[PDB]
RNA sequence: GUAGGGGAGCGUUCAGUCCGCGGAGAAGCCAUACCGGAAGGAGUGGUGGAGCCGACUGAAGUGCGGAUGCCGGCAUGAGUAACGAUAAAAGAAGUGAGAAUCUUCUUCGCCGUAAGGACAAGGGUUCCUGGGGAAGGGUCGUCCGCCCAGGGAAAGUCGG
RNA sequence: GCGAGAGCUAACUUCCGUAGCCGAGAGGGAAACAACCCAGACCAUCAGCUAAGGUCCCUAAAUGAUCGCUCAGUGGUUAA
RNA sequence: AAAGGUGAAAAGAACCCCGGGAGGGGAGUGAAAGAGAACCUGAAACCGUGGACUUACAAGCAGUCAUGGCACCUUAUGCG
RNA sequence: GGUCAAGAUAGUAAGGGUCCACGGUGGAUGCCCUGGCGCUGGAGCCGAUGAAGGACGCGAUUACCUGCGAAAAGCCCCGA
């Protein structure tokens, strides 16, 4: 059959402890020196389309 | 271990046309929308079709039309874009990050000459 | 006519599954494995009650003899005397008075010192 | 008080800054981790992170966020600027099941899981 | 005290009889620290929203943890293996709530005794237009062989 | 266990005789341990006495009394 | 094969708000919308959010008995 | 009060556990009947005047069922 297959149910807490680590990270948002609307770090603000100078169309 | 230096993602001849590919674009258009990775790859390879197009002589003409197999492209590169970047001393190409795509979830790029 | 199980079974399941308090996992869930588990627990609810009884006298001769060695004797020795001094029949209490009463504690070492020698 | 009959009569029973997104097509567990940076933050956070946030079920929760924003303003008078995040949780829909053809001639079941997302808008108040 | 024999009873549906209860809240469900020697039974509260308890007697499709038992729902493995030929893909422009994936332009690459083209069998409207965007599409779709409506198929000589 | 055959006066062996236990036997002891040793559980108690077994600490109870033995850790791996 | 059930009556929710939609929140109808068209009740497995007491020197058929700590007071204050 | 030493002890929860509150899932349970089963009795052959059973039709709009049959969801006569 299917070779190694695994031998008793995996417990609600044991499933869960491995899910410890599962946690998104939410991301270091700044505010854009213009615009005025949150931002990620080294990118061009979505808002303005700017990054010192406006680069990008609105 | 693997101390190299370059990096690939497809085999030799993909590896070669994606380079040529996107290096005509930039020097067509002046600023094309990128994955990140694939626009730091073709920094280095633009920015030495510039210097060799710096020649300005027949030979660093024809040297460029090896990568560049747009007629007008290499026009462009020789006679319009070289002259201009007579007294830069190399660096005519910027990268800046746009943001995550929504199919792949990719960080796009945008690299301008 | 028909008589569908319907209520009976449901109940049935019920009282087990309450008996099931702090009962880990399946065990407090799921009505075999609480049930199951209360056949074992079975053994030692009637083990336990007769053990108790056990348990508490090997305490309370535990701080006997602690006491009587306090006061240079020993339990052996001690209940001797207490028994030697037919008159002296705490058996019950007499721990309590080793923990509690020391004045108290001491006059009986005293009175069971006699009793022997 | 009265009776039963009566209350239903007399309170109405509200759900003050309440709004969930039903059935919509996308795993509970998966739609849970979007949720779970959302919780306790002030709405303002919330719709931000929401819009950095490179995972799918960031757009629904994120419709919910502004359902239950709007909710909170309009249909119950309350004031924005004091708005959060109170209560936040993904429950699961009915799954959609669906067979795939596997090696040998055996069959199996793919569970397209469907999430019921509702988030609960509150005035903050430190006081 | 096992097989086994003997005794006394608890509970379920239906029935005949009697006593009743119920929209000022029946059954069922939910909670509980109360009662009985046990099966069990009651009080209070919560839900429900139209039927029902108690007593005697009668009859049974009358009591489930097991049967690799049957039907159904839901878990575990696990956000794991995979996403179906190693013939590539790139940028621009467009559309749209939304675009790696839809349209268009310029390139690139793969087949080319085929991976092109014409029948036959077989399938049945899949064809074309305009719309759609649940589900099907191994991802995503604004798109499609999917969904809706309208249209399209023409023989004295070709097949019968 | 005792009394025999078979078997190597082997087997947690086999086949009889006979007693007891387990089978259907809980409790104490024998570390653990159907059978050995003690003892046959109607229920309750935060009372008492004993059996076999024990009384340095783990672990309940004399690191008890007297006259001796062994010095090999014998005790706590068998013979010519 | 499996599949039954709004409400007494469709009075089947005009209008508003977030959203492309789906879905919801209101307003109104109704005794009730704790009946809203995935429409009687709505167990359990199973998946969650919140609170109490807790757990990062631990060897585990997951209980059981005993004691201490914390919490609570609607058959319920010596009783749990 | 402060420095040094010696001890002892608390709190942290990435995540888990038990209990409680509130939910989601699912469709048991109760109530219902629009549907079945049995027994009792009645009734018991249809067709070349074309059956049983069907195909294709018939609608302002018609996919499905019903009824019908180019006189086509119906035509004529009698009765209620
Ligand atoms: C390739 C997949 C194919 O497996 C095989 O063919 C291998 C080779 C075969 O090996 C073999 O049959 N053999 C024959 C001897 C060599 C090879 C073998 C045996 C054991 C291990 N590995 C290989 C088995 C291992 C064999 O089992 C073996 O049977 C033996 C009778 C006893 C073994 N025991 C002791 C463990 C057992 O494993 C059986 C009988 O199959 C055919 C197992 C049964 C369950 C079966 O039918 C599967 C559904 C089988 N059919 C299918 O479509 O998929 C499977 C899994
Ligand atoms: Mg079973
Ligand atoms: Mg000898």
């Amino acid at each position: 059959a299917k070779h190694p297959v695994p031998k008793k149910k995996t417990s609600k807490s044991k499933r869960d402890m491995r899910r410890s680590h599962h946690a998104l990270t939410a991301p270091n948002l700044t505010e854009c020196p213009q615009c005025h609307g949150k931002k990620l770090s080294h990118h061009i603000c979505p808002n303005c389309g700017y990054y010192d100078g406006r680069q990008v169309l609105a | 271990h693997g101390k190299a230096g370059r990096k690939l993602n497809r085999n030799s001849s993909a590896r070669v046309a994606l380079a040529r590919a996107q290096a005509t674009a930039l020097l067509r258009e002046g600023r094309i929308q990128t994955t990140l990775t694939k626009a730091k790859e073709l920094r280095p390879f633009v920015e030495q079709l510039i210097t060799t197009a710096k020649g300005g002589d027949l030979h660093s003409r024809r040297l460029v039309a090896q990568d560049i197999h747009d007629k007008d492209v290499v026009r462009k590169v020789m006679d319009e874009v070289a002259p201009k970047y007579a007294e830069r001393p190399g660096g005519y190409t910027r990268i800046l990050r746009v943001g995550t795509r929504r199919g792949d979830g990719v960080t796009m790029a945008l690299i301008e000459l | 006519p028909r008589a569908k199980t319907g209520i009976v079974r449901r109940r049935r399941h019920k009282k087990v599954l309450k008996r099931a308090k702090g009962f880990w996992g399946s065990r407090s869930k799921q009505y075999r494995n609480a049930f199951q588990t209360l056949l074992n627990a079975a053994t030692y609810e009637y083990r336990d009650r007769r053990n108790k009884k056990r348990d508490f006298r090997r305490l309370w001769i535990q701080r006997i003899n602690a006491g009587a060695r306090l006061h240079g004797m020993n339990y052996s020795t001690f209940i001797n005397g207490l028994k030697r001094a037919n008159i002296d029949l705490n058996r019950k209490v007499l721990a309590d008075i080793a923990a509690r009463e020391p004045e108290a504690f001491k006059a009986l070492v005293d009175a069971s010192r006699n009793a022997r020698q | 008080f009265r009776n039963k009959k009566q209350r239903k009569q007399q309170v109405k029973l509200r759900k003050p800054g309440f709004a969930v997104a039903k059935y919509v097509r996308m795993s509970p567990r998966k739609v849970r981790l979007v949720v779970d940076v959302i919780r306790g933050k002030s709405v303002q956070d919330a719709e931000d992170l929401l819009r950095f946030i490179p995972r799918s079920a960031s757009e629904p929760v994120a419709k919910v966020l502004n359902s239950a924003k709007a909710n909170a303003l309009h249909n119950d008078e309350m004031l924005e600027d004091r708005l959060f995040v109170k209560e936040a949780y993904v429950d699961a829909g009915p799954t959609l099941k669906r067979l795939i053809p596997r090696a040998r001639g055996s069959a199996n079941i793919i569970k397209k899981r469907t999430s019921h997302i509702t988030i609960i808008v509150a005035e903050k108040g430190n006081k």
